[PDB]
């Protein structure tokens, strides 16, 4: 069955292409490509944030916009900056430098903790490898299984991202208990060296190779929405837009227009976990709510 | 405006370049100067967009700033140099295929020292004022 | 417009008529503020002061004298790379003049129409509505406003050949249906509704070929290709990017 | 409880007219041996 | 059929829990709710008993 389109592949659409998906609040659309907007053009109704250069920005949007203009200035901590505060992510007990076990040293706490395997997915995988030096996100076909590793502690951090973030400091972090701690977060960052096909190439725009079944399933396996902006029908439980983009299942009736057409949020008639540097992903949807609203195509007066 | 060789502080630059007349504020670099009998053209590449207006930028692309030949002598614009330029929206001229900029009566044109030159002590004052200016305009802007 | 029903006040608010000294020629669509989207070939007259713009036109050679508000024409804008032979880039903008007391155009009746940003917004087999001041059969019936439903058809190069261009044009026609906008309803709106019933301007009546039933569907210049052209002139407008 | 319709999902019968179907129909169908048959859909009362 | 994803989003039902994870072990039942405008005899229950998602109540559905 022909799930991938041929004419769309010539353009190699990314998350910056307006012709498939909305831009981010810190971006506008110009000639079908999301281009970074100036920091003073962001809405001014938000909270202060801290970057990697220990510089304070009035709102979240301006930090991402300046990061957009000058790359490298990632995110650090919610609120004002801290002198000794630093966010670090490392890989321990790895046979090489491109695999191992996920460890996170938060800006708040000095203690370096591990991640559950239940909360790990492709959304948080590619964002993890990004600030680690792997420009092509994480690998989908290769998984790192332990050498029968003995784990002492039981503390875990439950992680949730969107998929297009630039560092794991942006995503929400919650601490959870795990009896015995059989959960175990692994990661295999993608290893580059260019190749030849066979092997169901399904080439990404960034150049990463994944399996057939991984594309057009609602999952952003490439890291820049390359296997999702070129679909005629979705593989798994992903929903299909009129344009030709596959979105995750929980993106329906979630309070945010995902498709450019907007058919995912029609006919929609449808929590003890705690704190740790507050979720910025929700602030992204809040800023979108403060975008230029006005009437067009309204039935009523 | 020739507003230089006077008290050209930081408040002055913020106050002048924030007027409603001023539409765009760009930092440009003079690539080539084609001298002519009719007009003068300064093909400049907009290195950084401090404030954007009608023309939507790519960084790397170039735009030609046209000026009457009588003005060539008042500010000898040399190639491979940088400048802080801001102007009105009324200084636009062309449909879009040949869209040029006019250094008019309200066009601010200040010389921008090179990075090795800012280490020098003669350009020290101007370098500090200009760097701050760009930062304040991008993040904070004009109060409106 | 041929087969269709009489428009009445509430239906199709985005419809705008343009009337010259000699009757009514074509008609555009209101997209908010003081801007109108029409065809370039119809208004290529540069006699801007004599041109008139009518809204909530209802039924002609009577009207409702109450909310039959008309506005003057201030400025014309034609597409530069417009070709007269192949009818490419057949798009134009109209700026309406308003008195100095109230800035911008305050039109409380007709409702603006959003503008598409991507060619992937609408696909063939979609229920679209073409409405204007056109000719059923061949009758000079440019007296009553008619509207009817049409569907977009894909790959129009089979029926017109060298004259059609898929990057800059789009075809709308009904299979086995003879309902086809033709002649008198030029520059009119090709409006299609989404799942939210948001009203978009997919195209405006560019050219065609002597009506002709479901054999040769009407050709409309596609708006989504000229999104940057309209956005450049109106200053990043109503619709969310 | 289990295996029973909730109270709010039960629509009580309320239409108890002593007489209804006070309608008018015209036989415009193509005759068959002079007889024109007209199929009429009606909604019964409660 | 491999409990490493969320339950099958039904056509005329809706979920009831938080479901803030992705992989679920040991008979993790999924109680579906009848969408507004639909009636049923009770909560349709789906179960993940290792190997596959299954339906605990086949003969129970949400009618209009
Ligand atoms: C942000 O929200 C509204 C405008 O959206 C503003 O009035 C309010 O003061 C702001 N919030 C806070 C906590 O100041
Ligand atoms: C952290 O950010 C969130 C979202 O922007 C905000 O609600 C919260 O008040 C912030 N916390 C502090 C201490 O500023
Ligand atoms: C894990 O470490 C803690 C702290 O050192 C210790 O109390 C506990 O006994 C350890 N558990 C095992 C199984 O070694
Ligand atoms: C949809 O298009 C197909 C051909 O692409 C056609 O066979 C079918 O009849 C169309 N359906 C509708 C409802 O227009
Ligand atoms: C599409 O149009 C071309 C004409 O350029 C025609 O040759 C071709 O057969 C059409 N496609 C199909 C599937 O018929
Ligand atoms: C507009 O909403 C109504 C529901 O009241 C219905 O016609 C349909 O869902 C929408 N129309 C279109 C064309 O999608
Ligand atoms: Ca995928
Ligand atoms: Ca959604």
């Amino acid at each position: 069955e022909d799930l991938v389109e041929k004419k769309c592949l010539a353009k190699k659409y990314t998350h910056l292409s307006c012709d498939k998906v909305f831009c981010q609040p810190w971006q506008r659309c110009i000639e079908g490509t999301c281009v970074c907007k100036l920091p003073y053009q962001c809405p001014k109704n938000g909270t202060a944030v801290c970057a990697t250069n220990r510089r304070s920005f009035p709102t979240y949007c301006q930090q991402k916009s300046l990061e957009c203009l000058h790359p490298g200035t990632k995110f650090l901590n919610n609120g004002t900056c801290t002198a000794e505060g630093k966010f670090s992510v490392s890989l321990k007990h790895g046979n090489t430098d491109s695999e191992g076990i996920v460890e996170v040293k938060l800006v708040d706490q000095d203690k370096t903790m591990f991640i559950c395997k239940s909360s790990w997915s492709m959304r948080e995988a590619n964002v993890a490898c990004l600030d680690l030096g792997f420009q092509q996100g994480a690998d989908t076909q290769r998984r790192f299984k332990l050498s029968d590793l003995s784990i002492n502690s039981t503390e875990c951090l439950h992680v949730h991202c969107r998929g297009l973030e630039t560092s794991l400091a942006e995503c929400t972090f919650t601490k959870r208990r795990t009896m015995g701690y059989q959960d175990f977060a692994d990661v295999v960052c993608y290893t580059q060296k260019a190749d030849s096909p066979m092997d169901d190439f399904f080439q990404c725009v960034n150049g990463k190779y994944i399996s057939q079944m991984k594309a057009c399933d609602g999952i952003n396996d490439c890291g820049d929405q390359s296997d999702e902006l070129c679909c005629k029908a979705c593989q798994g439980k992903g929903f299909h837009c009129k344009s030709g983009v596959c979105i995750p299942s929980q993106y329906q009736c979630n309070g945010e227009v995902d498709c450019i057409t907007g058919e995912d949020e029609v006919g929609c008639a449808g929590e003890e976990t705690e704190i740790l540097t507050a979720d910025m992903d929700a602030e992204r949807r809040r800023i979108k709510s403060l975008l230029p609203k006005l009437s067009c195509g309204v039935k009523n007066r | 405006i020739q507003k230089s060789d006077d008290k050209v502080t930081l408040e002055e630059r913020l106050d002048k370049a924030c007027e409603p007349g001023v539409d765009y504020v760009y930092k440009t670099r003079l690539v080539k100067v084609q001298l002519s009998n009719d007009f003068d053209e300064y093909i400049m590449a907009i290195e950084q967009t401090i404030k954007s207006g009608s023309d939507e930028v790519q960084v790397g692309q170039q735009r030609t700033f046209i000026s009457p030949i009588k003005c060539r002598e008042a500010l000898k614009l040399e190639e491979k140099k940088h400048y802080l330029m801001w102007g009105l929206s009324s200084d636009f001229w062309g449909e879009k295929p040949n869209l040029s900029y006019i250094i008019g009566k309200d066009t601010w044109v200040e010389h921008w020292p090179e990075e090795d030159e800012c280490q020098d002590e003669e350009n020290q004052k101007q370098c500090q004022d200009l760097g701050a200016f760009t930062e304040s305009m991008v993040v904070f802007g004009c109060p409106n | 417009i041929v087969g269709g029903k009489r428009a009445q006040l509430g239906d199709l608010p985005w419809q705008v008529a343009i009337k010259d000294a000699s009757g009514i020629t074509c008609g555009g669509i209101y997209i908010g503020g003081c801007w109108i989207l029409t065809a370039a070939h119809c208004l290529r007259a540069s006699k801007t002061h004599r041109y008139q713009i009518w809204t909530t036109v209802v039924d002609w050679i009577h009207p409702d004298l109450k909310r039959i508000v008309i506005e003057y024409v201030d400025r014309i804008i034609f597409h530069e790379n417009y070709n007269a032979g192949t009818y490419q880039n057949d798009i134009a903008l109209i700026e309406m003049k308003k008195d100095g007391n109230k800035k911008d155009c305050e039109l409380p009746r007709s409702i603006p129409a959003c503008v598409p940003w991507s060619p992937y917004l609408f696909q063939p087999n979609d229920t679209c509505i073409v409405s204007g001041w056109g000719r059923e059969k061949d009758n000079e019936r440019v007296f009553s406003l008619q509207w009817g439903e049409v569907k977009l058809i894909s790959n129009c190069s089979k029926f017109y050949g060298n004259r059609f261009y898929e990057k800059e044009m789009e075809c709308a026609g009904t299979y086995d249906g003879s309902i086809d906008a033709c002649k008198g309803d030029s520059g009119g709106p090709l409006v299609c509704m989404d799942a939210n019933n948001v009203t978009y301007v997919w195209g405006v009546v560019s050219w065609g070929e002597n009506c002709g039933k479901p054999e040769f569907p009407g050709v409309y210049t596609k708006v989504a290709n000229y999104f940057d052209w309209i956005s450049y002139h109106v200053g990043r407008p109503f619709i969310s990017q | 409880d289990e295996d029973i319709i909730a109270e709010e999902n039960i629509v009580s019968r309320s239409e108890f007219p002593e007489s209804w179907l006070w309608n008018v129909e015209d036989l415009k169908e193509p005759p068959k041996n002079g007889i024109s048959t007209k199929l009429m859909n009606i909604f019964l009362k409660d | 059929e491999d409990c490493n994803e969320l339950p099958p989003r039904r056509n005329t039902e809706i979920l009831t829990g938080s479901w803030s994870d992705q992989t679920y072990p040991e008979g993790t039942q999924a109680i579906y709710k009848c969408r507004p405008g639909y009636r049923s005899l009770g909560n349709v229950i789906m179960v993940c008993r290792k190997g596959e998602w299954v339906a605990l109540n086949p003969l129970r559905k949400c009618q209009k």
